[PDB]
């Protein structure tokens, strides 16, 4: 039996105990400098870097090697947003909400924003197409669930927008991604699986009204997406949400 | 200030009471009217507990203590240096609290994200409120409920469970223990699956998810998904609280005895309640 | 400097209206320290 | 004092004025409490043993 | 009425995926199992392929001999009735032997011995596993994460059933095999300890596990929240930085004012989990070695009146 | 108290009414509270 | 000495302002508590115990 | 660059620091008076 | 010796500063704090004993 | 090498400011030890 | 001996300098209060004996 | 023993740098706890017996 | 060799000033202990 | 074998002022274990 202390009340339980406050502020410090990679150095609220940087310094680079010779990404880099933002602040000073100049859910900012990705498709570990209709998916059906193919979509205001013809599938999660809704101008329109509501007699899309799916950014290729386009695609029928609420 | 791709957020709208007065950041923070709210309870709190530790007469952290009113005084209040503080502290922090989730509202309205998060977070306020509120309330007396001290409420679960023998034999505590427990495998198995396929090797390419899939059929058989492995994590923490709620809730006003006697129900079920042998024959 | 965008005129006159205020905040603040102190006083 | 008014060139008075009320506030209900706290100052204690309410 | 994401509405399958062949030995990997449209409903429906290799067939068999010797005994403390089996069955245990024998290993076999022969095999299972998720890592090429959290783990289970009874010089410490006997082996433990609620150990470990608990609530929440911009597709965030990892990154910024990365919250995924075992080892280990009573300790250390 | 209209020009009082209802409300219910709380007060034995 | 200006051209206005008058306040009433707790000085206390209005 | 991260000039730094040097200044009469009053009611030293 | 202002050619003005300024002030509320809790150097307590202030 | 992007002159300006901070509040911190000393030793 | 120059070739002097100065801070607190903790060496209980303080 | 700089060929020099300087300071205060736990060797309390410290 | 990119010159001259700030700190704490031994040694 | 990158000749220096900082910190350690052992050895 150990317990002799060394002076005070000090034994190694005590040793032990402050040696763990030591770790845990060290960790903590690696911790939040490791979560800084993205974001920093902040910026004024006109783009310019910020005079307040904070407490935590910013961590050396590290560069992750992307693998289908997608290429390199070395994190902290530096960042710009390569888009056109379309936004006037409402203050002078900062801390303060920037007003949208003209259509919000058109130009892509607040809750309808997208992010300037890369205009490829996502590859899984073979290098093919992640992402791609259950038409061009081989062997590739519906297990489960009421299979939504020609059910009518039904916006937020309550009227039909057009008719599912076919599911988009990531391949090697076996999971539905999106909905591929052609309207009633004989086009076609992505919709991301987690905003429609899938029912007995209808797919329901509570984020867009009906005089929106027109809106929806569209697909260059019909039988692929890009992480640009899905994320734009996504974008819009989220900012839906708060931008189609004066139709309902 | 902001985060290099912060500003084309920063939008006016969301907000869920006022939607000027009340519609601005203060540094990263955004404050709402639940930011006011919220900000205003946490202070009021936080310096009742330091005067509560001028009153007691101690200046150590660990020992300061706002213990609630003692039994005689029911569900009423109480002076200042007794039992008041601790209810004033109490209704802030559950103002503090809920206010909190409703300004976590506000923020995905304005992000246009889904509500998953205030949800979980009232699932947690829900478990405070049963220990503090709805259980004292079923049993006549805020001083059940536990004092506001780092090293004192560890006494509160001390004396409260073993009131009912080893707390162990609770079922409901068996299944919430079983959540959490497997709440914190999930977790450090999320965090070491992603980092690893974050961080390869040496100079290796970054792995793909279907290299995590891979490595855990490898390892297990089975592989539920990068959705599936974060619906997983929310619903073990979820169903943890939830069973913690449920197991406190029907202690000590659906059962007054040890609990480990509650398990006889099964060792005298009639076919084999007579057996000579084993442990309890 | 020229952080809130507001001018100097607008600054003076609303420092003066603000100052107005606190100058009413604090007369009542010392009606009622007075009324204290001659009710119950602290030293 | 003069020149104190360039605190709003530095401050909007909209963030300013809610900070201001929520402290004033703040400080108002802590004074409160604290003399409802001490037996020496609460002013409902001392009308109840005034007033042999107890 | 909205959809909450929490069971695919769905389902759709393709042809079984067999996975990626790094280095991975295609003969000691199975076929594919079944697949289950009630596991589908929440994750993946498909069951396998499963890695058998060296470490696997050893981990599988050492932990089958453990299984089995704990049942055996079982049985036997029921009298072979299966009736007495089936109602006894939480209230069996296979103990460790008694304290006059220490460490040795010549207890008998109903008073310790049988239980030193299922720590044995308890002992290889658990580290051919832990060989077993490096050796996985390593074939397909990815970082031995899993590795160390998972040793953090065996760091808790090596302190309470081989460390600290070798430290405290008794086999009789260490936890018996029983599903009521080692809940009143942690009660008991508890109250000849003084009450561990006044661990500092305990208490960091339950911090963690309260946190791991919270961390996991947020994160998953988090990214249910963004799954509509395949926000749980987190390898591409990483890779390339979607609206997803920005709005979760701004979420948690406007709420806390500070903010992880789709990365780096992974660091405190597994740091917050990790740290859970790796305290409550070093509590456990200090607990009878070092400290005897921790509510005295508590009161010379603060933490409780004198 | 002649200038104080200028906080019109500050806040919009659409708003600002329903955020003083909600102050005046809690501190009359506090105030109510705080009567019962002590016993030479407490009007609902 | 004189140039103690140039700390403004180092750190912004408005961050320090709020800081400081945060950590001013916190640090006044933690002193006036610190008093509070000391019998010698609280004066309430002391005029509780001045005028015998125990 | 110590050519201003706040992007403030020389004689705006001036200015603003010689109106918080006369705030600090009046901010620490005020105590000195507090000061003295207490001492004189009842010293600690 | 006094070629120490090298040092600003290596850390970063404002970290160093609002790091000192935190450094400073745990450590002079660290020492007042071991003094506060010194019988024999607590002012208050020792004010207290010369004054029969109890 | 130069991190912090100051140059040569900016960085003896700015050790010259911090240096007679310095000073003041070591001197000011002489003057409250010798008083306590004289007052109260501790050698 | 001379050549010890090129720590600097290999260590950044920021990590260096900020590890150093962290651990020279605890290594004298962790000293200081084990001579506080040791009444041998209490020089503030040393001086309390010395001139009868209490 | 001549050609052991050849370590440096495989083992990167900031690595074994950090976590040998690392390995002897727990090293060292491992010890030093060591002969202060044992009261043959508390260098403090031998002091305070040999000058009638206490 | 070249793992911090600081050359021959600059490094000399950082390794000078540091010297300089650890002989500093050195001499202080000499003075320091020399005292301390006078006054209540330990040895 | 490029495992560090180095030169064959950076080694060498860099392991003899390595060595220089082991036999003056080893030298230091048996001056203390020397001084120690004659205020009262071990043995
Ligand atoms: C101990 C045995 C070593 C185990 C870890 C070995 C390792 O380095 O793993 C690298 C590991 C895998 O690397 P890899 O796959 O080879 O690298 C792939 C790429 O290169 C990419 O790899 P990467 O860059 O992702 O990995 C880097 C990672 C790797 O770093 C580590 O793993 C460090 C491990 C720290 C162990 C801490 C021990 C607990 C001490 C508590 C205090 C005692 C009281 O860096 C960190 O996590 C840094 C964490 C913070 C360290 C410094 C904290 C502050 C120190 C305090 C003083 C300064 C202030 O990285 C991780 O997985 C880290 C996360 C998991 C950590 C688990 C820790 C387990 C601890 C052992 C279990 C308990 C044993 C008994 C302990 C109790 C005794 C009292
Ligand atoms: C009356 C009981 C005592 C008490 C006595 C103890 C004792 C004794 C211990 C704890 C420990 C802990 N206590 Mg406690 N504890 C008390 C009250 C609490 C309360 C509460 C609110 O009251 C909580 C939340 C906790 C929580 C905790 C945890 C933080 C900690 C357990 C960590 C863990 O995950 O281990 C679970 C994980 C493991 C044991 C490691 C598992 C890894 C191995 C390798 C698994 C292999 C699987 C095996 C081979 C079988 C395979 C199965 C098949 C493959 C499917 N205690 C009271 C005061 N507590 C532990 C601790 O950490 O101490 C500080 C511990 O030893
Ligand atoms: C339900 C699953 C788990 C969960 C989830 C969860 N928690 C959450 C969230 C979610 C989803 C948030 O979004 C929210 C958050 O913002 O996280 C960063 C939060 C949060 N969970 C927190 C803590 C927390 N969660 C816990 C538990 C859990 N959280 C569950 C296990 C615990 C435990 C088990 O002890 C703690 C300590 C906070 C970090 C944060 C909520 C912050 C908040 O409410 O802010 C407003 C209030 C304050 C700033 C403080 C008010 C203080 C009072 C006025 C005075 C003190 C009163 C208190 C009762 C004293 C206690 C004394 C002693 C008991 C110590
Ligand atoms: C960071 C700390 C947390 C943690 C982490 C953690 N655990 C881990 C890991 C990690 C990181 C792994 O990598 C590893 C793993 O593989 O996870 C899936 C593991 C693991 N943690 C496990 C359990 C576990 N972890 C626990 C706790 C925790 N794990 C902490 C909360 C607990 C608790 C709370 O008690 C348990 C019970 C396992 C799932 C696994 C280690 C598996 C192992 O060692 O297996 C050995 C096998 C045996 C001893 C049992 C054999 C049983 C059978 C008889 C085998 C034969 C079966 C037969 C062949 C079937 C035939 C079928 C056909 C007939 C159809
Ligand atoms: C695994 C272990 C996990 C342990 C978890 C429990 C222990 C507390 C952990 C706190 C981590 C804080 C990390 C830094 C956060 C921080 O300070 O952010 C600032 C706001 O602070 C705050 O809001 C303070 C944090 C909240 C109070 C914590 C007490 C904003 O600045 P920044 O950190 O974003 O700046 C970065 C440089 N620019
Ligand atoms: C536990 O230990 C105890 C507490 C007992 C003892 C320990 C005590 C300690 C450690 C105390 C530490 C005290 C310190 C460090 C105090 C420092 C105080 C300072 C620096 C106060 C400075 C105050 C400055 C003020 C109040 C200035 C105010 C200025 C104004 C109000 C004017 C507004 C400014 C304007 C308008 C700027 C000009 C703007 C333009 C556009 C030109
Ligand atoms: C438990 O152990 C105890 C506590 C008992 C004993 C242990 C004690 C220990 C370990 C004590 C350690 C003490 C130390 C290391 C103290 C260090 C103190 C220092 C370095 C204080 C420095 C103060 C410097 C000040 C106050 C400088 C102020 C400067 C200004 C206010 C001017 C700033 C403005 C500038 C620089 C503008 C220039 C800008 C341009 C663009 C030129
Ligand atoms: C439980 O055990 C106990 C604690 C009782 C006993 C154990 C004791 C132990 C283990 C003690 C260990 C002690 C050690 C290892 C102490 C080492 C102390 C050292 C190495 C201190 C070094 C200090 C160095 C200083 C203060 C250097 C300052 C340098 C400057 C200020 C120079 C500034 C740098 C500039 C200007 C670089 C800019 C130049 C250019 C060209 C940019
Ligand atoms: C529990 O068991 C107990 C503790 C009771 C007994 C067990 C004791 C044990 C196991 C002791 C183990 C001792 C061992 C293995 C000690 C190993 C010591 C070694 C390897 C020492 C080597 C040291 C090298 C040093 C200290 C280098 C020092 C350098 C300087 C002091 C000057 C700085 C210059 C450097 C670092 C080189 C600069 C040049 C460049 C290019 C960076
Ligand atoms: C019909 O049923 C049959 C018979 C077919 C199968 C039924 C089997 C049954 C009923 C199995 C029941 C199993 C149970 C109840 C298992 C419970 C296990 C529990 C709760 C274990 C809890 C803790 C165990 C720990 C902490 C073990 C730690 C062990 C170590 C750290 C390694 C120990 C190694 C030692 C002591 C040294 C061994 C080495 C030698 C050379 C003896
Ligand atoms: C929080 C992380 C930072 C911790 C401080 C940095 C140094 C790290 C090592 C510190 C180790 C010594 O830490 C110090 O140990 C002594 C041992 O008696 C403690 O003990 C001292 O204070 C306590 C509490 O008043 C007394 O009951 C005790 O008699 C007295 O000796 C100190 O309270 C503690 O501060
Ligand atoms: C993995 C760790 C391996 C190293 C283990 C070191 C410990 C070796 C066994 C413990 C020592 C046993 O010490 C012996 O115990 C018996 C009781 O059984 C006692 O016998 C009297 C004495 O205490 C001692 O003779
Ligand atoms: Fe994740």
């Amino acid at each position: 039996m150990v317990g002799v202390t060394a002076f005070g009340n000090f034994d190694l339980a005590s040793l032990a105990i402050y040696s763990f406050w030591i770790f845990l502020a060290g960790l903590i410090y690696y911790l939040q400098t490791e979560n800084m990679r993205e974001g920093y150095p902040l910026e004024n609220e006109d783009g310019t870097p910020a005079a307040n940087q904070g407490p935590f310094p910013l961590p050396k680079p590290k560069t992750f090697i992307l693998p289908h010779g997608r290429g390199t990404l070395t994190v902290p880099g530096p960042e710009s947003e390569d888009r056109p933002i379309a936004l006037a602040r409402t203050a002078v000073s900062e801390g303060f909400p920037h007003a949208p100049t003209g259509d919000p859910m058109k130009d892509g900012v607040g809750p309808a924003s997208w992010v300037a990705r890369r205009d490829l498709p996502e590859l899984d570990g073979h290098g093919h197409n992640k992402i791609k209709p259950m038409k061009a998916a081989a062997g590739f059906y519906v297990s489960a669930g009421k299979n939504p193919i020609g059910l009518p979509v039904r916006g937020c205001d309550l009227e039909i927008a057009g008719k599912v013809v076919d599911i988009w599938v990531d391949i090697p999660e076996q999971m539905a991604r999106f909905l591929e809704v052609e309207l009633k101008d004989g086009s076609t329109r992505l919709l991301p699986m987690q905003m429609v509501k899938v029912q007995s007699n209808r797919v329901h899309v509570n984020a867009l009204s009906s005089d929106l799916f027109a809106g929806i950014p569209t697909i260059k290729s019909p039988t692929e997406v890009t992480l640009l386009e899905e994320d734009k695609i996504c974008g819009y029928v989220a900012g839906g949400l708060m931008y189609a609420a004066p139709k309902r | 200030a902001l985060l290099s791709f912060e500003r084309k957020y920063r939008v006016p709208g969301g907000t869920l009471v006022g939607g000027n007065l009340f519609d601005f950041w203060v540094g990263p923070f955004y404050v709402g009217f639940f930011g006011v709210a919220t900000f205003f309870f946490a202070a009021l709190g936080i310096i009742l507990i330091a005067w509560s530790a001028v009153l007691q007469g101690t200046w150590n952290p660990q020992l300061i203590s706002v213990y609630p009113p003692a039994l005689e005084y029911g569900l009423g209040g109480a002076p200042l240096a007794k039992g008041g503080l601790w209810q004033i502290i109490t209704i802030c922090a559950t103002g503090a609290f809920v206010s909190w989730a409703l300004r976590e509202v506000e923020i995905c309205r304005k992000l246009g994200i889904g509500y998953h998060i205030p949800f979980a977070f009232a699932f947690a306020i829900l478990a405070y409120l049963t220990l503090v509120l709805f259980r004292p309330v079923m049993m006549g007396a805020w001083g059940y409920a536990f004092p506001y001290g780092i090293w004192t409420h560890l006494d509160w679960v001390s004396n409260t469970g073993y009131t009912y023998g080893n707390f162990h034999y609770n079922p409901a505590h068996m299944i919430a223990i079983t959540f959490f427990f497997t709440n914190a495998l999930a977790l450090a198995l999320h965090g070491a699956l992603v980092l690893s396929a974050a961080n390869p090797e040496k100079g290796k390419e970054m792995r793909t998810p279907d290299h995590e899939d891979t490595f855990f059929r490898d390892l297990v058989g089975y592989s539920i998904g990068t959705l599936g492995i974060h619906r997983l994590g929310l619903l073990l923490s979820l169903s943890a609280v939830f069973f913690s709620a449920l197991c406190m809730i029907i202690t000590g006003t659906i059962w007054f005895d040890q609990w480990v006697d509650w398990w006889q129900w099964w060792v005298k079920l009639p076919w084999w309640a007579n057996i000579p042998g084993g442990i309890n024959g | 400097l020229g952080y809130t965008g507001l001018t100097d005129e607008q600054a003076q006159e609303l420092h003066s209206v603000y100052m107005s205020g606190l100058w009413l905040f604090s007369a009542v603040a010392i009606v009622a320290h007075l009324a204290v102190y001659i009710w119950r006083p602290w030293f | 004092m003069s020149k104190f008014y360039k605190i709003w060139m530095i401050f909007d008075p909209r963030r300013v004025f809610v900070a201001q009320g929520v402290f004033l506030f703040l400080l108002a209900v802590m004074i409160h409490l604290i003399l409802l706290s001490t037996p020496s100052y609460n002013w409902l204690e001392i009308s109840a043993a005034k007033y042999n309410r107890v | 009425a909205e959809y909450q994401n929490i069971f695919t509405q769905v389902q759709v399958r393709g042809p079984a995926d067999l996975g990626m062949t790094e280095d991975v030995n295609l003969a000691n990997r199975s076929g594919v199992g079944p697949f289950s449209t009630l596991l589908g409903w929440f994750g993946n429906a498909q069951l396998g392929p499963i890695y058998l290799g060296s470490l696997g067939v050893l981990s599988l068999f050492s932990g089958l001999m453990w299984f089995f010797t704990i049942g055996i005994w079982f049985w036997y403390q029921a009298g072979w009735n299966p009736a007495v089996f089936l109602r006894d069955l939480f209230f069996f245990s296979l103990e460790p032997p008694a304290p006059e024998y220490g460490l040795s290993f010549a207890a008998p076999l109903k008073e310790g011995g049988l239980w030193l022969i299922a720590s044995f095999f308890m002992f290889v299972a658990v580290w051919s596993w832990w060989g077993r998720t490096y050796l996985r890592a390593q074939a397909l090429g990815m970082g031995k994460h899993t590795a160390w959290a998972f040793l953090s783990a065996i760091w808790l289970w090596m302190v309470l059933g081989f460390i600290r009874p070798i430290l405290m010089g008794s086999w009789s410490e260490a936890v018996p095999y029983g599903i009521f006997s080692h809940l009143d082996w942690t009660n008991n433990f508890s109250l000849v300890h003084g009450n561990l609620f006044y661990n500092p150990f305990h208490g960091l470990s339950i911090a963690f596990l309260y946190g791991s608990a919270l961390l996991f609530a947020m994160h998953g929440a988090t990214i249910l929240a963004v799954s509509r911009f395949g926000g749980e597709r987190e390898l591409e965030q990483i890779a390339d930085r979607g609206t997803a990892a920005e709005r979760a990154a701004l979420f948690w910024r406007w709420t806390m004012g500070f903010n992880a990365t789709m990365e780096g919250i992974h660091r405190w995924a597994i740091w917050m989990a990790v740290l859970v075992t790796l305290t409550g080892g070093i509590g456990i280990l200090l607990s009878g070695t070092v400290v005897d009573n921790w509510y005295v300790w508590g009161q010379n250390h603060g933490m409780a009146p004198l």
